[PDB]
């Protein structure tokens, strides 16, 4: 019983109050492990202690990074924590609400195999029917696809008829595109593609260049690379609680928590509509395209300090041009910082060339302006405020000169038809002319059909800035 | 329930019975919020039911941790074993979140059993590091434990 | 025990039945020298019982501010 003579003799938990059953697990512990060196003085004890959390940091740190870092894990952390940036980010007091939808990507194709048609699958029952199509039920501004997509064949015909739900509920589907989507397998070598717009004019993408010409194609936005989620931890940065946790990051950057980037162009959607309560403002570094607060991993180069950018490529001026007329929402990083911006969200549709008549040249800038999608998103509000208008309606006394006049008092307050006006009128009033010519239906008296033709402003893309010196003025 | 009241006359009957109301129900256009729908893959395996008869659930910044306990991420898979000299070693876990501090590893290592005793292995060294150095007669025992060897290993199997 | 009491509360003509205070001192116990009577020194000697003191109804004081 000499193991209870130095609990007696510890005069700080001697008479077995609190604390002398983990005591005494401390002191046979460090027996156990003593006998590899022999030594007796306890200064270095206190070290010799140490030097035994050292190598048991080494063996437990290098367990934890394989119970995270895992494909069954990591590709459910990034699917989960990248919804908190999600709702971090929103303001929920600002009328904003998110419905969280249990697919798999594998399953969603099959139950649009399911149905014979896309007006009755089970994705059109919660995207239309479960919102929009109801009456008194919130309908659905967008579809966040936590997705990866291939250019192959089950993914080509899911786009199929996801453009086509997002053509029946008015909601485009924002999702992203793989590294195997261009054709590189392993992503961080995206700059050093010298020529994107060949590569799309490849016989591999024959179901996606089919898919840009389609109609119902404008309801399709398909974003950027990636984006960082989790910082590793570090026992002076972002510690642990009763433990110190270096997560030994190797030279592999699929060990970072990378999550979907549709978490985080939704994210513009939202911040634009809790601020002005319209979405045209997505497109700006300084105007409401700006992807704040990323993670950081300031790490040590060779020689140098640099830090892991929050993007997996640096996307040049040049390349997210060619990505903004090839149909991509690219996210350009602020180099050296933890900012990022959107430039152009243009949805994958293909402006369609036009004869070279005066109603040509000009109905090609019209139909071009469809395709770009901050303008779709100020025109579907104009399909669920419309909707959910004229559903109470029905059952009044109205005529059609009462039901011009419903609208045309009803939409002048979001039209500010100036030439200047400022900056807080152009965003809550986002149209700028509107047009309605109510007519009727013959044969069945009472029934509408109604031309909304509303007209937004213009925002800020590219100029030439030709310099040269004159002398003398 | 009965108003005390006097018996009627010709003199007047004033009495207090406070009345129904009126209150015309007023008008509230709210307007719509932007709701979105975030569809994806977020749990470890494939669901039996049809798509049609699952759910949707509503999550705001009140509710996410009471939406991740209901949804019971059970995260099953075999990992390396880097906790002994064997590089061909596997170890399976079992996970179990309830709330976006279980990703962190003090609440995974606190689920995997062969690392609730290296913790329980940190703890118990921590305890003896406070009174290690301020009494210096450990170091003059442990030479006794140095000259007592077969008593010591009696009490290591305890 | 108050069931004639909760029965009187729920009923309709009990909105006239105000039911006051504790209650309140009336007369300050006298004194040689604060408070002195003619010809004569008088030490009101008041126990350790607080029912000497002349303890007043507060439906006099509640109907004070009734008035004022």
């Amino acid at each position: 019983g000499s193991l209870l003579d130095e609990i007696m003799a510890q005069t700080r938990i001697a008479p077995s109050e609190e604390g002398y059953d983990i005591a005494k697990k401390g002191v046979a512990a460090f027996i156990e492990n003593l006998m590899g060196s022999q030594h007796s003085a306890e200064p270095v004890n206190k070290s010799l202690v140490d030097q035994m959390l050292v190598e048991l940091d080494k063996k437990i740190s290098a367990q934890m990074d394989e119970i995270l870092h895992n494909s069954q894990f990591q590709a459910m952390e990034s699917a989960w924590r990248g919804l908190k940036l999600f709702v971090d980010r929103t303001d929920f007091r600002e009328n904003n609400k998110v419905e969280i939808l249990h697919v798999t990507k594998d399953e969603l194709l099959e139950d649009f195999e399911f149905a014979p048609e896309t007006a009755q699958s089970g994705l059109y029952k919660h995207v239309y029917s479960a919102g929009y199509g109801q009456f008194g039920g919130e309908p659905v501004g967008a579809i966040i696809g936590n997705y990866a997509f291939t250019p192959s064949t089950p993914d080509m015909k899911l786009l199929q008829y996801m453009g086509a739900l997002g053509a029946m509920a008015h909601a485009p589907f924002i999702s992203s595109v793989g590294p195997e989507f261009f054709g590189i397998d392993s992503f961080e070598e995206l700059p050093n593609i010298k020529d994107l717009k060949s590569t799309f004019e490849s016989p591999k993408y024959t179901k996606w260049r089919s898919l840009r010409e389609s109609e119902d194609a404008r309801y399709l936005g398909l974003t950027a690379p990636r984006f960082l989620l989790r910082v590793p931890y570090d026992p002076i940065e972002n510690p642990v609680k009763s433990f110190n946790y270096a997560e030994n990051v190797s030279a592999s950057h699929e060990h970072y928590l990378w999550g979907n980037t549709a978490f985080a162009f939704a994210t513009r959607l939202t911040d634009s509509f809790a601020k002005y309560r319209w979405c045209p403002n997505i497109i700006g570094p300084q105007s409401g395209g700006a992807v704040e607060d990323l993670p950081v991993h300031v790490f040590e180069s060779m020689g140098a300090l640099q830090s892991k950018i929050p993007t997996e490529v640096l996307i040049t001026d040049r390349k997210e041009f060619e990505l903004a007329e090839e149909g991509f929402i690219a996210l350009t990083m602020r180099k050296g910082s933890d900012n990022a911006a959107f430039f152009s969200a243009n949805s994958i549709q293909k402006p369609k060339v036009f004869p070279n008549t005066k109603e040509g040249k000009e109905a090609e800038t019209n139909y071009k302006l469809g395709t770009q999608l901050p303008y779709m998103m100020i025109i579907n509000r104009l399909a669920h405020y419309v909707k959910v208008l004229q559903r109470e309606q029905i059952g009044a006394w109205k005529e059609r000169q009462d039901l011009e006049r419903e609208l045309n008092s009803w939409i002048k307050q979001y039209v500010a038809d100036q030439e200047n006006p400022p900056a807080d009128v152009r965003s809550r009033r986002p149209l700028r002319a509107a047009r309605i010519e109510v007519m009727d239906v013959e044969g069945n008296p009472g029934w509408y059909q109604v031309s909304l033709s509303v007209r937004p402003h213009f925002k800020y893309m590219g100029a030439n800035f030709e310099l040269s010196l004159v002398g003398r003025l | 329930s009965k108003e005390g009241s006097v018996a009627p006359k010709e003199r007047i009957n004033i009495k207090y019975i406070p009345a129904t109301g009126d209150a015309q129900a007023e008008v509230a256009e709210v307007e719509l919020p932007l709701k979105t729908l975030v569809v994806g893959d977020f749990k470890g395996h494939a669901e039996q039911t049809p798509l049609e008869e699952r759910a949707t659930v509503t999550v705001d910044k009140n509710n996410f941790e009471a939406v991740m306990r209901e949804s019971e991420l059970k995260i099953t898979a075999t990992v390396k074993n880097k906790l002994t000299d064997d590089e061909n070693a596997e170890l399976p876990v079992e996970l179990n979140f309830k709330s976006l501090a279980d990703f962190a590893p003090d609440a995974v290592a606190s689920q995997v059993p062969e690392l609730k005793k290296l913790i329980e292995l940190r703890e118990a060294l921590v305890a003896l590091k406070g009174p290690l150095g301020n009494i210096p007669a450990f170091r003059e025992r442990l030479q006794s434990l140095l000259n007592s060897e077969e008593s010591r290993e009696k009490l290591l199997a305890e």
